[PDB]
């Protein structure tokens, strides 16, 4: 009967990289998704399956917050049956998504002068991602056919590049900061229900 | 798979080049915003790690075979990427290369002539030599300019050039091209399929063509300029010759745009100045550069970023910046677009605005192509683009309605006639003179033109393609070519070339598409949605086709026509030719400004030919002219009671033979316009005839002067 502390994903320091993306597990609270919905700080809120108005009068057993940094061409990405280098590699959603995609233009909090270089992303896989896998490994990757090794040179190339996040980038190179939340309905407690 | 390879290996590639250069731009954005010392530093710092990275990775990118890759697009990065900026060459050969480039730019930076009778007024070329030769209708002052920049900086270039081009095949050879001229031209060489592929030595055909489809619209209009500036220059032009070099309105030449109020067709009518409207109107920079968003826009294209306006430098500050701003269009990378431009309220930087924000809106459209892509399709799309809007936007129909010129303003065909020849001095005057220039170069990178030939061919080709002769001769000393600023910076000259046809080529396309009717040169694409879109459709494919194909999407053709061009220049041309009627059209190539003057001398034949223990080499001419010196010296001491110092310097020889005739006249020793008159010289000579004789061991049939 309290309060989903939704104030530590959005409002958080730091956010985790896309390769790495974060997940908060979100039980027995209520939550009002009417104030994330009717916030006008966002740049992106898309819902899939459940409807943004006015359903928080709904029940769930578990709500997933995943929570990740990516620059603004890659906001599509993050959508049912999307392909790219994020969608494949980094964070993967399935075609029959039930939850919503919020997100925001983070470029006052993550672009530095210099360039702010923390961020980073996966930029080879053998293969693509199941919906909600994540792959923090860091094995050099294999593009021809002689053995890496362990070691980046020539066809062998370390998966993992740096978002160059600048102040002075166009808005598709700026960062941006997204929330995607996961309703679980499972023959269960269904805890989270808001009114 | 080879394929995959290289697949991968350009996307990593792209993920580190891309910001590699974005903080190589931002570096020298810093320095052209603010000019220090600190921001000098951090350019070059930038710069080597960004060009460091590009050797890494055009090696690493060699060694990826393009004979197996079956697509298209990615066989294109490869090529941008081994082609380009590999080392061929040994680190000492690189080294000494890189010292003679940065002495070709210093000396031309900082060169300077000072005058004949004050030797401490010593005068740069800008601004102090840029005036003279663009103000001026002095002759003898001009002169003085002109050969003193070709005698003071251009010598010190012979040497330095001479090494350079040596360097630049060595280089370009390993690159497994032909010369530095077939390296030069590889940036038209396409690939088409569906089609025949577009080849370098294509482009030296077509230009030559283009040449001879422009010669009767030049000779038009070099035989009117002659005529008219034989009113300002009574005496020292002549009617069917040649034009002087130093008298076509800058150092070289290179356009006649400063020779319109010599030439101008009804000086009593002025031309369209909007200045003063925008001004008592009270414009701004914004409103300048929000009136051409606002045309582009209108033209179904995109409004510039809030990046671009509030980032770029669109006027000169406050508190003491010093800033290089010559208009220039930054692609910084990264989506972000700005303009460096020192702008004025004038009609202008009103042009030039439109020309840069139209290479803006070229850079927007392609930016969503791979780095290696993000560019025009050839070196002459992107100075085209921005000269097409530059076009539409200068007409009296676009100013009308913009509040600029009185709905009561009337367009009579005097002031068209004003105002085609205006454009056809800079236009049309630039492109012989363009063509020359690069053939020159071609020429001398493929080696058909020694070392003891350059300035004898060099000028050759200027009477004969230009028309345009030089005021004084000039001997293998001289680098004239390097006395402007493309030559001796190693960069490209065909790019004015082929923007020119190109330019014209998109214009007559475009005023098809938005239904213009009426003639071509007061067209206007203001406010045309179907004219925007095939525009941006070939804006956006950049780098990634042939340019053939790319041409094809606008113009309905593949290949390079100069058509438009004349086509937009057919009023002017008409005219001309009913304006030439009583004057000569043509030149004649032989004649020059000192021939009349000059005596002519006929090396004698002590045997037949080529048997070189006698037949005289370039120390006997300094002998033979030092003798004409002394010869001119004890005349004036002993005819006139004159010191009067002549020397070797002060003795110009032309028309030369191989060891069989030449030429000669004579200057007053600190002052090159005053000739010695040819009855003086005679005389002169007369008195020491017995003397020349001697010191040659000739007995005065072998030692002729025709005269
Ligand atoms: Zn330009």
């Amino acid at each position: 009967t309290n309060l989903c502390p939704f104030g530590e994903v959005f409002n958080a320091t730091r956010f985790a990289s896309v390769y790495a993306w974060n997940r908060k597990r979100i039980s027995n609270c209520v939550a009002d998704y009417s104030v994330l919905y009717n916030s006008a700080s966002f740049s992106t809120f898309k819902c899939y399956g459940v409807s943004p108005t006015k359903l928080n009068d709904l029940c769930f057993t578990n709500v997933y917050a995943d929570s990740f940094v990516i620059r603004g061409d890659e906001v599509r990405q993050i959508a049912p049956g999307q392909t790219g280098k994020i969608a494949d590699y980094n964070y993967k959603l399935p075609d029959d998504f039930t939850g919503c995609v919020i997100a925001w233009n983070s470029n006052n909090l993550d672009s530095k002068v210099g360039g702010n270089y923390n961020y980073l992303y996966r930029l080879f896989r053998k293969s693509n991602l199941k919906p909600f896998e994540r792959d923090i490994s860091t094995e050099i990757y294999q593009a021809g056919s002689t053995p890496c090794n362990g070691v980046e040179g020539f066809n062998c190339y370390f998966p993992l590049q740096s978002y160059g996040f600048q102040p002075t980038n166009g808005v598709g190179y700026q960062p941006y900061r997204v929330v995607v939340l996961s309703f679980e309905l499972l023959h269960a407690p269904a805890t989270v229900c808001g009114p | 798979t080879t394929e995959d390879e290289a697949k991968k290996f350009l996307d990593k590639f792209n993920s580190k080049a891309e910001d590699l250069s974005y903080e190589s731009s931002l570096a020298s954005w810093d320095y052209n915003t603010n000019i220090s010392d600190e921001n000098v530093q951090k350019m070059d710092e930038a710069g080597a790690k960004w060009s460091a990275f590009y050797e890494e990775q055009s090696k690493l990118a060699k060694n990826y075979p393009l004979e197996e890759i079956q697509n298209d697009t990615v066989k294109r990065q490869l090529q941008i990427l081994q082609q380009s900026g590999s080392p061929v060459l040994s680190e000492d050969k690189s080294k000494r290369l890189n010292s003679i480039l940065n002495a070709m730019s210093t000396i031309y930076s900082t060169g300077k002539v000072c005058k004949p009778n004050n030797p401490q007024e010593c005068l740069l070329l800008e601004p102090g030599l840029d005036n003279i030769m663009g103000t001026s209708k002095d002759y003898n002052e001009r002169l003085w300019a002109w050969e003193g920049w070709r005698a003071e900086v251009g010598k010190q270039l012979r040497p330095l050039y001479e090494e350079y081009v040596v360097l630049k095949n060595e280089m370009a050879r390993g690159y497994h091209y032909e010369d530095y001229g077939d390296y030069w031209r590889r940036d038209y060489e396409t690939e088409e399929s569906s089609g025949p592929g577009y080849s370098r030595d294509q482009l030296m055909k077509d230009v030559d063509r283009i040449f001879t489809e422009i010669k009767p619209l030049y000779e038009h209009l070099h035989a009117y300029v002659r005529a008219k500036l034989m009113d300002t220059y009574p005496l020292h032009i002549s009617p069917t010759g040649c034009l002087p070099a130093h008298l076509l309105g800058d150092m070289w030449g290179r356009f006649w745009t400063n020779l319109y109020p010599l030439t101008v067709p009804f000086g009593q009518k002025p031309n369209i100045d909007v200045t003063d409207a925008m001004l008592n109107q009270g414009w701004d920079a914004n409103r300048i550069f929000k009136e051409a968003e606002k045309f582009f826009v209108s033209v179904s294209l995109p409004k510039m970023t809030e990046g671009f306006w509030n980032k770029s430098m669109l006027t000169e500050p406050g508190d003491g910046r010093k800033v290089v701003c010559h208009p220039t269009a930054w692609d910084l990378g990264k989506g972000d677009f700005r303009i460096k431009m020192c702008t004025k309220v004038t009609m202008e930087d009103f042009l030039t605005a439109h020309h840069e924000m139209g290479h803006i809106q070229y850079d927007m459209a392609y930016a969503s192509q791979p780095y290696l892509l993000r560019n025009g399709a050839n070196e002459g799309f992107h100075e085209a683009v921005g000269e097409v809007m530059s076009l539409s936007v200068a007409t009296p129909k676009h100013l009308k309605t913009m509040g600029l010129l009185s709905p009561d303003f009337r367009e009579d065909d005097e002031t068209e006639i004003n105002f085609l020849l205006k454009q056809a001095l800079n236009i049309v005057g630039t492109l012989p003179f363009t063509y020359m220039l690069e053939k020159w170069r071609w020429m001398v990178f493929k080696g058909e033109i020694p070392k003891e030939e350059w300035m004898k061919k060099w000028w050759e080709m200027k009477r004969e393609i230009v028309g345009v002769v030089e005021p004084v001769p000039h001997d293998e000393t001289y680098c004239d070519p390097a006395s402007l600023f493309h030559v001796a910076n190693d960069y490209s000259f065909i790019r004015y070339y082929t923007r020119t046809i190109f330019e014209f080529q998109f214009h007559e396309a475009l005023c098809r598409i938005a239904q213009h009717n009426g003639p071509l040169h007061k067209c206007d694409i203001s406010n045309s949605t179907d004219a925007g879109k095939k525009l941006h459709q070939m804006l956006s494919v950049g780098k990634s086709q042939a340019w053939t194909k790319t041409l094809e999407d606008i113009v309905d053709s593949r290949n390079m026509d100069v058509g438009p061009l004349l086509r937009y220049f057919k009023p002017l041309y008409t005219w001309l030719q009913e304006q030439n009627r009583k004057s000569y059209v043509g030149w004649n190539t032989d004649w020059s400004p000192y021939a009349d003057q000059s005596i002519k001398v006929w090396i004698s034949l002590k045997s037949a030919l080529g048997e070189k223990a006698y037949e005289w080499n370039d120390n006997e001419m300094y002998l033979f002219r030092s003798s004409v010196a002394y010869a001119m010296r004890e005349y004036f001491l002993k005819t006139k009671n004159q010191t009067i110092l002549f020397g070797d310097e002060n003795v110009w020889v032309s028309n030369l033979k191989p060891r069989i005739s030449f030429n000669f006249h004579v200057t007053s020793p600190g002052n090159v316009s005053d000739i010695i008159p040819r009855p003086e010289v005679e005389g002169a000579i007369r008195m020491s005839r017995s003397r020349i004789n001697d010191a040659f061991r000739l007995d005065d049939n072998s030692l002729e002067f025709l005269g």
